[PDB]
Parts: structure tokens; C-alpha cells; sequence
């Protein structure tokens, strides 16, 4: 998921 | 994130407010239900990276997995930005500020179909705010509630609720409100909060026409976030 | 409304109360059958909350669409509390998650769990119904007064309850937001029961009774 | 229409 990535960076 | 002060939970969510953007607003074209949609597809896309790194400044939700962060954010992202637009909105009766490029009345909300329904909604609840004469530690308050709770249900995190909880009847007993005045602000307030899941589920159900109409295209993260609801 | 006591307030709402009704594509005519009794029992109680007959027949007509499911859903969980895992639609109509849409399913359940694990009192359910009733269409001026300032009374007798069952200032404003809160997720369920319905309703293999076709016209 | 009857 894009969300997920961008949580953490 | 339990050992914060009322005083020190205001003052670190007002710390982490996220700004106002600009939407790519072209005022040299008429508008079209096609670029409505792109502006406020593009403007909630931008939204969206500053409200998650809002929401990790939000005492409690770093402590959870990134899955369960996930899970939040999908459930409340849309909740957010309303509540957002409903603050900003507080002091131009009548209108929207999605922007400050783009403030808008109904007659503007017609252009996009089946958007009149949920900017009335929205606008309804802006006037309820200035009624009630929410004040910005208030506000603040409810969006952090809004981001824990609204996907709690699909003991860290109620431990958390019930301290915002705590910080409301902390700023409203400091505003000066009675024992009995202040119990029933903070019911009239988290009321409020089923008005605004209701106008969610409208606006994501919108959101789905527009896209399964070809009206606009989705970014990615627009995407997955319908897929999640 | 606005002249009773908290303990009349609870006595009055405890008195209102709807029956338990029994039920008998097969699974959804059960259901709908049973919404629509129910929703006929509805319409009396509402009658009986405190201040609802002072509206007129309008805004009554459009509190009861906005709230009906909702009503439907929080009665159904509120019986279903004391059966961990199962959701009590009828004494004779207990089901388990495995019989199911099952969607809204697990948000009841995970509802009722959630009134377990608090232990809602019987006399703050009664409050937490009527708030839906006087809450769910009241954002869409005299009248909005006086249903906010039965609202008002509402959140009076809920903080009345707490504090007499021994809860410290801090636990009743905590406990009367955590009761507030779940009501944001009965809305979802409706929300989410209401689209559910429509879809139904589209095909035609479950009969819909004429009021369901009309509270659904009314979404 | 029906809720209309029913609540009269
Ligand atoms: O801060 C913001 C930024 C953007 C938006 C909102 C608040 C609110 N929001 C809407 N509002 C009203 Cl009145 N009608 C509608 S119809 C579709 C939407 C819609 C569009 C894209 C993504 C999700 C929902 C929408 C869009
Ligand atoms: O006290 C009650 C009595 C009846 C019902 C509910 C609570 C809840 N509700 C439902 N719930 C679940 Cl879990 N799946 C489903 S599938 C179809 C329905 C359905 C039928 C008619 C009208 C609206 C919905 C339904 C039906």
C-alpha cells in the first residue's frame, strides 16, 4: 500500500 | 502518551496542525464537473501526506504497528478532511473553503453531480460550529479523536481517548463552563462526530461514483483508500 | 420533557420500550419480515420519548427515517450482549457469524462486545436510544432548540446514572464520551445496512414491505 | 407517506 510506505518515510 | 498534561496534550496537537494548501485552481476556464472533481482530488491527495505526518504527532499513534496506522487512517482519512474544511469554513457563512483559491457556494457545488447533498451536510455543520462557538483547542481535539477512534472497533488506544476526553473537560472547565455545562458540551461535540462519519460515508460513496464514471482519474493512494472502505 | 427528573426521565424511556419480537434469499426474508414489525413497534415508542411528540409530523417523519436502522441495530446489539459471538436478531433467531453483508455482521458483533466489555446498563442503553431517535436527522431553529435541549436533558440523566452508580467525576465524563463514540459507529452500520438495502431492493429476490420501500425511498 | 399514517 502506498499508506504503508509513506508511514514510515 | 498517558503521562501528558492536559495542558501539554493542547499544546502538542496545536504544534502539529497541518497547514492550509492551495488548489490548482485555473481561473481562466469555466468549470466542469470533470474539473471540480480534479481539484478536489488533487487537493485531498496533497491533504493527505501532511495528515500523515500529522497523524503520527498524535500522542499514541506512533506506539501502534504500521498495519493498525494503516487501518486508522483508512477508516478516518475522509472524516479529517472534513472536519478540517467544516473549521476553516466557520467564519464565511454560507460558503466552503476547501481553499483559500477555492471557496464556494451550493450554486458552485451543483456544477459536480450528487455534490450539492453532501456540501449542505457540510455546510450545516459549519453553522453548528460557529453556534457553538468551537474553539481551536476543541477542534483539535476532536480530529485526534476522530483519526483513534473511528476505526477502533473494526486498550492502549482507549487509554488514549480517554485522556483527550480528559483534556476537553479540561478546556472547557478553564473557559469557565459549569460541572453541568461542561458534560453537556462535550456530549453536543462527540454527537457532532456521527454527522461527520455520516458525511464520510456519503463523500466516499461520491468519491466511487465519480471513478466508476471515468469522471477523473484516482491518484493511487486515492485508490487503495477506496478499495479499504 | 424539560420539567422531569433524571429518574423520571430513566423510568419513562424504561416504560417506552418496544417488545422482543420472533421471527418464523431464505435468511434475508426472516430478516426483513422482522424490520418491519419492528419498525411498527418503533413508531410507538417513539411516540412515548420525551419530547418527540412536540415536533411536528414532519420533523417526526424525518427523525424516524434519518434513525430507523440505527435503532434497529443498537436494540439488536444491546440483546445479543449477553450471547459472546452470536447476534440475537429473535429468541428463536440466533445466529453465529459463520450464517451470513457479513461485514455489518462483525461490526455488530464487535459492537456488542464493546457494551459487554463497558457493561452498559440497561437504563444507558434506553438514553443512548433516544439520542439516536433526537441525534440522527437533527443536522438536516425553534424546533432544533427544543430537540437539543431534550438532548441536553438526555446527557443529564446519562451523567445522573453514572454518578449514581459511584463513577468519579472523570469517570462519568470519560464513560458518557465512550458511550457517544460507539454511537459514530452505529451510524457507519447503518450507513453501511442502508446501501446493503438499496442493493436488495434493485434485485427482486427478497420482498420488501411498502413502509421498508418507503423508508428506503426516504435515503 | 406510510410513517405519516403510523405516527397519527
Ligand atoms: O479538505 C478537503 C479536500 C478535498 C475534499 C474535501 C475536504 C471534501 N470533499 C468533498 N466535499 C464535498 Cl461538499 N463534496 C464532495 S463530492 C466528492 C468529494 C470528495 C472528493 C475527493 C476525495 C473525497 C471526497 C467531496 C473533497
Ligand atoms: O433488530 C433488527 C431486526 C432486523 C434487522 C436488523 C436488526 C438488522 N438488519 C440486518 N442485519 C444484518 Cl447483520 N444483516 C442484514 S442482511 C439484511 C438486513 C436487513 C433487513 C431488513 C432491513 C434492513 C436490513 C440485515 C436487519
Amino acid at each position: 500500500k502506498i499508506l504503508h510506505r509513506l508511514l514510515q518515510d | 502518551a498517558l503521562s501528558l498534561t492536559a495542558d501539554q496534550m493542547v499544546s502538542a496537537l496545536l504544534d502539529a496542525e497541518p497547514p492550509i494548501l492551495y488548489s490548482e485552481y485555473d481561473p481562466t476556464r469555466p468549470f466542469s464537473e470533470a474539473s471540480m472533481m480534479g481539484l478536489l482530488t488533487n487537493l485531498a491527495d496533497r491533504e493527505l501526506v501532511h495528515m500523515i505526518n500529522w497523524a503520527k504527532r498524535v500522542p499514541g499513534f506512533v506506539d501502534l504497528t504500521l498495519h493498525d496506522q494503516v487501518h486508522l487512517l483508512e477508516c478516518a482519512w475522509l472524516e479529517i478532511l472534513m472536519i478540517g474544511l467544516v473549521w476553516r469554513s466557520m467564519e464565511h457563512p454560507g460558503k466552503l473553503l476547501f481553499a483559500p483559491n477555492l471557496l464556494l457556494d451550493r450554486n458552485q457545488g451543483k456544477c459536480v453531480e450528487g455534490m450539492v447533498e453532501i456540501f449542505d451536510m457540510l455546510l450545516a455543520t459549519s453553522s453548528r460550529f460557529r453556534m457553538m462557538n468551537l474553539q481551536g483547542e476543541e477542534f483539535v481535539c476532536l480530529k485526534s479523536i476522530i483519526l483513534l477512534n473511528s476505526g477502533v472497533y473494526t486498550d492502549h488506544i482507549h487509554r488514549v481517548l480517554d485522556k483527550i476526553t480528559d483534556t476537553l473537560i479540561h478546556l472547557m472547565a478553564k473557559a469557565g463552563l459549569t460541572l453541568q455545562q461542561q458534560h453537556q458540551r462535550l456530549a453536543q461535540l462527540l454527537l457532532i462526530l456521527s454527522h461527520i462519519r455520516h458525511m464520510s460515508n456519503k463523500g466516499m460513496e461520491h468519491l466511487y461514483s465519480m471513478k466508476c464514471k471515468n469522471v477523473v482519474p484516482l491518484s493511487d493512494l486515492l485508490l487503495e483508500m477506496l478499495d479499504a472502505h
